[PDB]
């Protein structure tokens, strides 16, 4: 009569009394969408896998994606080839649709798991490495993966990728920032940025009009998520 | 709903996720270490009030001459909680850091003893207790003012009545500019708690 | 009446002037910034009073910054951003009725 | 070595073996997201009340807001007169920013709650009603709410609504559809069909400059959804 | 006594001499005998709809050229509880009374067939599961519609969707004006109460 605060997911009232409040006589169960599908978090649908990129490599090459991993970098211009380079959350965010499900929040504690599904014909041969470096485009430049040596790239943490021995590979990308909960609401997050380095030249026949390809495919995912606090803004 | 008011007192609250006593600890244990509580604590730590004080050769100064200055502008910690409180017990540490550009012609050395509040400088005597250094072989004079008061309290800037509790007064040779540092010692502090005045910023005096 | 008062975490709105820092009520208005996901109390002034409205620290890094708003102008505000962790808003749900 | 066959959200990969997967050395805590609010699940999300209309009554009054509830309609053009007309749920569905939360999904199961929150000076008074018709726009002409007498308006389901004993009511408009679970993607819902009748004028002194306001407000969140279905579409 | 408001509601009474429920099983066991308790019940009586309905000879007529017509009226049950309800449930019984002037040089007989609701004449085939009678030994043509509907219950009057659930086709030889009389089957009843619609009286049409 007095006491009336109530208490939805986020929000509380304030009333005199309780008003008068009607509802329905019985709660019968009806069409039976329950039954076809259990309901997805919003934890359970930020595990979802997307496909980000598809790289294609003819050997070949005119390109730079065979230009193998140089054993010295003498000079900043003479720096370190690679194929594509991901900064991480800032690319797995926004594909999928994911940044049109998790708006209204602020806070993220992920995860970025990364898996190659690679397919490539017998009679190629060849090895790539995939590396990790968290503020990578934020150092020094002395410090980042694209001025340091062979042996000081594939130092970096990361895993092989050859072509007849791995047709999967399973990386975990650490929550690797110092700041608390990544910000969306105005951010400028790119903490990890990603990388794929070819060690070796990929290998085929030399005569052509016989296409030695190799068509990878990356797909990314979140996990051990947490999403806290809710706002009105976000980034478009 | 009749014409009237109640009160019906609302604590409410808005996010939950973890008692709030708990984080703290957690969270000063990776970006501090040391764990302020107290504000008593405060008092025991010397902050410089001053950074030049160039003082007169062969005068018995009191540090009165000083302290009716400083305790304007709360630069320390013992005047800037100055506002928050109204009383105080206890004695005021002081330490002097020599910046002399001493001469070797002379002996030079530093005394010390004690004045009653707000006295000047003939109108009392000198043997009581003392202390002496030598500023070529030890730079820091350290003197603890003790509390020898008629009042079990002391209010800030008080009435006509004077020499109630004891002070410093300092006795040098030559001109000695240096640093004076402060705080009341291991039984010094405030109470009657009051609302705190105003503070002051930034200064930089635009033309127009 | 309904009178409402909801958090917002994260940068404050507004207005850098020549000596001072002002809020900006041109993007609290609307239906451009609306108060429907945000934490909220409904407060009504038919009999209740008072309220208190406990805001615990929550902002990405362990400690905020104690310069507020000295030296805060068009030229220095980096610090008055990263100080506060956002804002309460009284806005009115519905209009105060009162009698001649 | 044979069978690596992994379950994702709602998706299944098919490799030849478990592609040599590393990972974290230590999967060790950070930033605590997570001990500031607990995650809120998209069945959780879509329970928020929203601030949908905003409806002012001055008495007044030269406007439709007090013509009475007629005693016999007798004709199609002098139809029932009302205050709004909101038409669940396409209506709670596009405000409050909830539509751009439940895309990718398909058919959904929900029950409306409405709430009026009420603000008046004592020196007013009055009384309203309500009403929810299903299908008040689908069904033929003589069926509707719109077009029958004062005691067959009053005979639809709803709740009184008298300003100094109700400052709040509490009505469920039930799941009340034929088709199992709304459809979402090309949506033309629409099944129950909401509305705001007043029954005696509102009153107060006919001397004017005095301003006798209302000043009434709408809540509307859904309950026991389910929410089951993945798609790639959506309606904008 | 203060300014505000209450609700303090009161179910106060009238004549009290015995119980309701006691007086009223003796006074229909005096006057009725039978003891009509529940609507769902009225459902399964069948009233007449239309009193002549002259059907051109060779046509297979959908009854949705009548139930457009006759369900506006609400002259049965059937159409009278229409207005108190929004869903239904259940197939539709009819009968058929012929009311024709009979020609000996003819074989009059009548087929009956399923189409889905509101379709038209030549857009459906005639295999289905059928009935048929012969006027001059059986002048009553006894049929009942199954429910056969992708949707667990139908709202009155929908949308733009056609051939949601099943209904009647009626051919016959000749042209055999008949009477219509319906109720539903076993399992027919309504649900979703809703406030009722008005009613209309006598017109006698005076001139001035």
């Amino acid at each position: 009569s007095e006491n009336s605060v109530e208490t939805q997911e986020i929000t509380t009232f304030h009333d005199v009394e309780t008003p008068n409040r009607i509802d329905t006589p019985m709660a019968q169960d009806t069409s039976s969408a329950r039954n076809m599908d259990d309901t997805h978090s919003i934890i359970q649908f930020l595990q979802r896998p997307v496909l980000i990129d598809n790289i294609e490599i003819i050997a070949g090459t005119t390109a730079d994606a065979n230009k193998p991993l140089s054993r010295y970098v003498l000079d900043q211009q003479n720096s370190q080839k690679y194929v594509r380079s991901w900064t991480l959350p800032s690319t797995v965010l926004r594909a999928g649709g994911k940044a049109q499900k998790l708006a209204n929040f602020k806070y993220l504690r992920c995860d970025v798991q990364v898996k190659l599904v690679l397919n490539a014909n017998p009679f190629v041969a060849g090895r790539m490495y995939l590396a990790y470096s968290p503020y990578d485009d934020k150092v020094d430049t002395a410090r980042s993966v694209l001025q340091t040596s062979r042996a000081g790239v594939t130092g970096y943490p990361g895993v092989e990728l050859d072509f007849q021995l791995d047709n999967s590979v399973e990386m975990t990308i650490p929550y690797a920032s110092f700041q608390e909960a990544y910000d969306l609401v105005t951010g400028t997050e790119d903490f990890v940025q990603l990388y794929l380095f070819p060690i070796t030249p990929v290998l085929g026949p030399k005569s052509e009009s016989e296409s030695s390809k190799v068509d990878i495919s990356v797909y990314m995912w979140l996990s051990n998520i947490s999403l806290v606090i809710p706002t009105y803004r976000i980034n478009p | 709903i009749n014409i009237g008011n109640k009160t019906n007192e609302n604590v409410i609250s808005f996010f939950d996720s973890t008692d709030a006593e708990t984080q703290n600890h957690n969270a000063l244990m990776k970006g501090c270490g040391e764990f302020i509580v107290n504000l008593r604590t405060l008092l025991r730590t010397f902050r410089t009030i001053t950074d030049n004080w160039i003082l007169q050769a062969n005068t018995k100064t009191p540090i009165t001459d000083l302290t009716n200055t400083t305790d304007a502008q709360g630069r320390d910690y013992m005047s800037y909680l100055s506002y928050l409180y109204r009383f105080y017990r206890g004695g005021r540490r002081y330490k002097f850091f020599n910046t002399t550009p001493l001469k070797q012609s002379q002996t030079c050395y530093i005394r010390s003893f004690l004045i009653p509040r707000n006295y000047s400088a003939d109108e009392i005597n000198v043997d009581g207790p003392s202390h002496i250094t030598y500023p070529v072989i030890n730079p820091v004079h350290e003197v603890e003012v003790p509390f020898y008061s008629q009042y079990r309290k002391i209010p800030i800037a008080s009435t006509s009545d004077k020499g109630y509790d004891s002070s410093l007064m300092y006795f040098s040779n030559t001109a000695t500019t240096q640093i004076v540092a402060r705080a009341g010692n291991d039984d010094f502090t405030f109470g009657w708690m009051i609302g705190p005045p105003q503070l002051q910023g930034e200064s930089r005096s635009v033309a127009p | 009446g309904r009178l409402e008062i909801f958090f917002e975490p994260g940068v404050i709105p507004v207005k850098p002037t020549v000596n001072n820092i002002g809020p900006d009520q041109d993007r609290l208005t609307g239906a451009v910034a609306p108060s429907d996901n945000n934490y909220k109390y409904i407060l009504d002034l038919t009999n209740d009073t008072e309220v208190t409205i406990r805001v615990p620290f929550v902002s990405n890094k362990m400690f905020l910054k104690t310069a507020g708003i000295y030296g805060a102008n068009s030229e220095n505000n980096w610090n008055f951003h990263e100080s506060f962790s956002g804002f309460l808003c009284i806005r009115p749900v519905t209009k105060l009725m009162a009698p001649d």
